[PDB]
């Protein structure tokens, strides 16, 4: 189903594809199997560090898709492994047996369609993660218009600045990730007027404060200052939102 | 990065089972 993933993604899964390819050989092409105590207790001890941080994510998330599509992936997993603990075991008495085979084969195969499925899963709940806070961000920009103290203004910035901070990280991190260079130019792009667009919104509403109280002219053109900052930068924020969306979507819709 | 790389080490530590198979 997705053609693209991320860099990383695509650099972690660019040796599983030839992994899967030689493991779907297997069932047609002597035996002698070299002890593989060793290599398992590796496998165990990887695949339950991977569940645990698994467990800890679908836990912490707020996201009800990743707390249902990321649990079957860990029991497809699991059951994987003990496959792979059950075979070695069986191989302990005799290195030359056919059932101790087919364990292995499909203990290794279900163990990397496996991870795979999660990490999928894990970098489409990321991405939503920084929809949401894109989201967030265009919503308290909203609330600047009801700014009309300096009180309100300290709050206000005091409770903006780290959702900008949270949001360009996310951005950059992203940014740096997508395949696509053209996409990556118009987040960069995007990121950079809400940057130095974001002392213009503060020091717009800090001349309105100013003049609100007090007194009297100029408020018309400290209002038209910060409403056209607000809408700029609002427009920028939905301008990020839809690319990462065009590349994100999901069915349904 | 504690998912992508737990995911990373589970890879790699499937390979020397998988070079076992293939002799």
């Amino acid at each position: 189903m997705p053609v693209f993933h991320t860099r990383t993604i695509e650099s972690i899964l660019e040796p599983v594809a030839q992994q899967i390819s030689h493991l779907v050989i297997m069932h047609e092409e002597g035996k002698a199997i070299p002890d593989l105590t060793a290599p398992v207790a590796a496998v165990q001890a990887a695949v339950s560090n991977l569940v645990r941080v698994g467990k800890e994510t679908v836990q912490t998330t707020e996201d009800q898709i990743l707390k249902r599509d990321m649990p079957p992936a860990f029991i497809k997993v699991e059951n994987a492994c003990t496959k792979l603990v059950q075979a070695a075991q069986m191989l302990q008495s005799d290195p030359y047996s056919v059932p101790a085979r087919d364990y292995l084969i499909d203990g290794s195969r279900g163990i990397l369609s496996g991870t795979s499925d999660l990490l999928l899963t894990f970098d489409e709940a990321e991405v939503r993660k920084i929809i949401r806070v894109c989201k967030g961000i265009l919503e308290y920009l909203t609330v600047a218009e009801v700014v009309e103290t300096m009180e309100d203004l300290v709050t206000y910035t005091k409770n903006l600045g780290p959702g900008m901070t949270k949001m360009a990280k996310m951005i950059d991190e992203r940014q740096q990730e997508l395949t696509h260079q053209e996409h990556r130019v118009m987040l960069v792009n995007s990121m950079n007027t809400v940057k130095e667009l974001l002392p213009v919104l503060i020091s717009a509403m800090k001349i309105f404060v100013t003049t609100k109280n007090s007194k009297n002219q100029g408020i018309e053109e400290a209002l038209k200052n910060r409403n056209f900052t607000v809408e700029k930068m609002s427009a920028e924020i939905n301008e990020i939102i839809r690319v990462l969306q065009l590349t994100s979507w999901d069915e349904d819709a | 990065d504690d998912i992508y790389n737990k995911a990373r080490e589970v890879i790699n530590a499937v390979n020397p089972v998988i070079e076992a198979l293939e002799k």
